[PDB]
């Protein structure tokens, strides 16, 4: 029941009155705590300002153009060979493999897994990925 | 209602009997509830008839003819009530025409020290009751701390000046009798800082409300946090305010640290994000170069070489997707920082300009309490507030002296008679006094009873101005030391022409330091002839007294010339400066509930003193030494009305002793 915007904890009252010089010590202490936080800000602002200058250039010299490829259901000997190497490199990553081949949906790839499981030693290939 | 209003105007509950009524009518309060109402109606109706016309004595015969049935059937009941009210001064008090001329057979002898209002009121009653009453007054005038300066057209009260509402105030009754002229006070009070420019509205209100908040803060601090003792000494209203303020200054700094700590937290997230993007960009840059080299192994290539291009391409657009996500995260972090950088909490709790205007409101409080706030009891300083009268505070335009003078008509007053010694014994009392003009002339006054209205300042004096033989008991002296007797002063400035704002009764001067805050802090227009009063409060009160009149009027004209211009403030035709603490018949202004004291101390003061038996083994003597005055009335100290009531009281008490009830 204090008035609005007044701030009077039983804890703070005892902390200010416990000693003859206590309130000035409480208040000057907070002062010297706010001064050290403000220079911590300054330090981070300048550390950050240095990082932003390294990102000048974005990644735009490095983005490739986004080729779209109409998905096809026919597996070429070429596209099969990509799939093995993709399993060799990426493991169970059905999205990545779909991306590398370019024209095979994620489903077709998981289908490719069991379909050609026996013939391409796809069990052995997945073992080699775990090196 | 009108019958109910009479009770309220008599400071009485209308539907209940009081403790004092219980004492005189214990058959009725312990009796059935019906007779209680009959009693209560008779009491209220008798009060009403008196209140409805206080210029004529309301006799018992008159009261009975005016009651309607069935209330006029128990005439003995009516007679008890009427005599009760008369004795305790609830009816037929102040200045009325008597129907019955006073009986020449006078009974008992009473010496009253002081003809302040308390002394005067008691005297008039005791005379009405048929006793022999003589007043001894040290000054050359009546009125005590009611003291009106008069010179030519100029009239200005150096003492009491305000009627603190008429609703329930006995001075409302008096003013009908004395036809004194009362006037309201316009509440607008422009404050001018020491530079003479005014305080703008935005800030006057911002601070007044902050001041009102800080007060309530101490009361919460007092009642809810039991913060009334600190290092074995009683906490003062001053210390509480200082603690409250420190806590607001603490909380302002707390908010700043919380706010800037939200910024480091966010800046440090940004730091880690940027680090992730810089290491991601370098990893992307390297990868792109690899794809570029693989993409330049011109076909026809075997399938591992085709895998490498398609592989690197995949790896690369994946990392570019990662980077784009991180930079959208960087957008929403960098704007949260623009957010916090644009809502910084309050910079300071109060500025030096602010804290000075705050000091003005403190001085204003120091003024009406007539003491530095460091000396007011935190726990009990506002205790008399539960009994505020209702209605507007008024000033006495024609001079408050009109009252104590009118009261003195017909009384035997010995002016220029300073009491030196009060002797009280089983057989009676001796008051020794001297002529103030020629202290070698000595006077002995023998009396049945002595009523003391010596100011609390005077009782406080060391070494004593008045010696009691035998010495007042410890329980009385210790209350005398405990209580606070304070101090305020005025400077009367009489000009020949009004240069201030006439539609404005008050304006302020803001002191430049906490210490000087009481020094000429308020200027008051209220009289017909062009007169400004200038008030001095707080720690400034005592200090200004050791400064010459001419310097004080200098400081005044200096402040005024700063406000209205040098070209517009003429020299005063006449000036007066009160110095109430140095006045030897006052020794200060009025009482205040000092820290370490309470309102119970005010009661102790009113307790009469009973001497011990002359001969040993002799029956219990009756009380001989009685006490009135503003320091003797718990619920209404430090006022004229409180003094008046206190005198009414003692007169009733003395008459009950020496005439029988
Ligand atoms: C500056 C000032 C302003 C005030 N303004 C207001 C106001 O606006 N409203 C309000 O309600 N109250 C006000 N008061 C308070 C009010 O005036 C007093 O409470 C009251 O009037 C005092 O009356 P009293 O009869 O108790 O004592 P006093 O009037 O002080 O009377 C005591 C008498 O005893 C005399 N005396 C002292 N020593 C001796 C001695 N040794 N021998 C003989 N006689 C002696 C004194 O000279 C005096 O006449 C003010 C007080 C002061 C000081
Ligand atoms: C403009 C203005 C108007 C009124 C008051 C005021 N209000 C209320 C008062 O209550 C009496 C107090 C007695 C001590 N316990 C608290 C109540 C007194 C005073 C007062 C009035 C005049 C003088 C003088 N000279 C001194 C004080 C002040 C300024």
């Amino acid at each position: 029941k204090p008035p609005k915007g007044m701030f009077l904890s039983q804890e703070d009252v005892e902390a200010v009155s416990a000693n003859a010089t206590a309130a000035t010590t409480v208040l000057r202490q907070l002062d010297m705590e706010l001064v050290s936080v403000k220079r911590q800000i300054q330090n981070i602002k300048q550390t950050n300002s240095a990082l932003k200058e390294k990102l000048d250039g974005g990644i735009e010299p490095y983005r490739l153009p986004e080729v779209i490829q109409k998905c096809n259901a026919r597996w070429t000997t070429e596209e099969q060979l990509l799939a093995v190497q993709a399993i060799r490199k990426y493991g169970r990553d059905f999205q990545a493999i779909s991306d590398v081949i370019g024209n095979k949906s994620v489903v077709q790839v998981k289908n490719f897994f069991v379909n050609y499981r026996r013939r391409f030693n796809i069990d052995e290939v997945l073992q080699e990925w775990e090196a | 209602s009108g019958v109910e209003g009479a009770a309220f105007q008599s400071r009485l509950p209308h539907d209940r009997m009081t403790s004092q009524e219980a004492a005189c009518f214990p058959d009725i309060i312990s009796g059935p509830q019906q007779t209680q109402k009959v009693f209560l109606f008779i009491r209220n109706r008798t009060l009403q008839l008196w209140l409805d016309n206080p210029k004529i004595q309301l006799t018992f015969e008159a009261t009975l003819q005016q009651l309607e049935a069935p209330y006029n059937s128990d005439t003995v009941l009516v007679h008890r009530v009427h005599s009760y009210l008369e004795r305790h001064g609830l009816i037929n008090f102040g200045i009325y025409k008597r129907i019955k001329p006073l009986p020449t057979k006078k009974t008992g002898k009473v010496i009253i020290i002081g003809s302040g209002v308390s002394g005067l009121a008691a005297a008039r009653q005791l005379q009405s009751f048929g006793m022999d009453v003589t007043l001894l007054e040290a000054r050359d005038r009546v009125g005590g701390r009611v003291a009106t300066f008069r010179k030519g057209n100029y009239v200005a009260d150096l003492g009491a000046m305000v009627v603190t509402g008429l609703g329930g105030n006995p001075m409302a009754v008096v003013s009908k009798q004395v036809n004194m002229e009362l006037a309201k006070i316009k509440q607008k009070c422009p404050l001018y800082e020491a530079n003479g420019q005014a305080v703008p509205k935005e800030k006057d209100e911002m601070v007044e409300q902050e001041f009102n908040r800080l007060l309530e803060a101490t009361s919460y601090l007092s009642h809810q946090l039991d913060f009334n003792v600190l290092n074995n000494k009683p906490v003062s209203l001053g210390q509480a305010l200082e603690v409250v303020i420190q806590l607001q200054e603490k909380h302002v700094k707390d908010e700043q640290i919380e706010h800037w700590k939200k910024i480091v937290k966010t800046q440090e997230e940004l730091k880690e994000l940027l680090n992730k993007m810089v290491n991601l960009k370098e990893k992307i840059k390297e990868l792109h170069q690899q794809y570029k080299e693989a993409s330049e192994v011109k076909p026809p290539r075997d399938i591992t070489a085709e895998f490498l291009v398609k592989s690197k391409h995949r790896d690369l657009t994946a990392l570019c997707k990662e980077y784009d996500e991180l930079a959208e995260t960087q957008g929403k972090l960098e704007e949260k920082l623009q957010e916090l950088e644009a809502n910084p909490p309050s910079d300071v709790y109060l500025s030096s300009r602010d804290r000075q205007i705050l000091d003005w409101h403190f001085a204003n409080l120091e003024f009406a309490n007539a003491t530095p706030l460091s000396t007011l009891s935190l726990k009990h300083w506002d205790q008399d507030d539960d009994f505020e009268f209702t209605g507007s505070h008024l000033t006495v335009r024609n001079g408050y002296s009109c009252v104590p003078v009118a009261l003195a008509e017909g009384l035997d007053i010995k002016l220029n008679t300073a009491v030196r010694q009060v002797r009280y014994t089983a057989s009676g009392c001796e008051v020794i006094a001297v002529n103030t003009r020629s202290t070698s002339q000595t006077f002995i006054y023998k009396c049945d009873a002595v009523l003391c209205t010596l100011p609390l300042g005077v009782l406080k004096q060391q070494p004593p101005a008045v010696q009691f033989v035998p010495p007042l008991p410890e329980w009385k002296t210790s209350a005398v030391q405990r209580m606070g007797f304070g101090n305020l002063n005025k400077v009367v400035l009489c000009f020949d022409r009004v240069f201030w704002d006439p539609s404005v009764n008050l304006f302020g001067h803001v002191g430049s330091t906490t210490a000087s805050r009481g020094e000429l802090f308020l200027f008051w227009n209220l009289y017909k002839a062009p007169i400004l009063l200038a008030l001095v409060a707080g720690e400034a009160a005592g200090i200004m007294e050791n400064i010459s009149d001419d310097v004080i009027v200098g400081r005044c004209l200096a402040i005024l010339k700063g406000i209205f211009g040098s070209s517009a403030v003429p020299q005063p035709k006449e000036t007066v400066v009160s110095r109430w603490r140095a006045d030897p018949w006052a020794r200060g202004s009025y009482s205040y509930v000092a820290a370490g004291s309470s309102g119970n101390d005010y009661d102790l003061m009113a307790q009469p003193i009973t001497p011990g038996p002359s001969i040993p083994g002799a029956p219990q003597p009756i009380p001989r030494l009685f006490f009135a005055g503003e320091h003797t009335i718990r619920n209404y100290p430090a006022t004229v009305h409180g003094a008046l009531l206190s005198g009414l009281r003692e007169a009733g008490r003395i008459a009950d002793q020496f005439l029988g009830a």
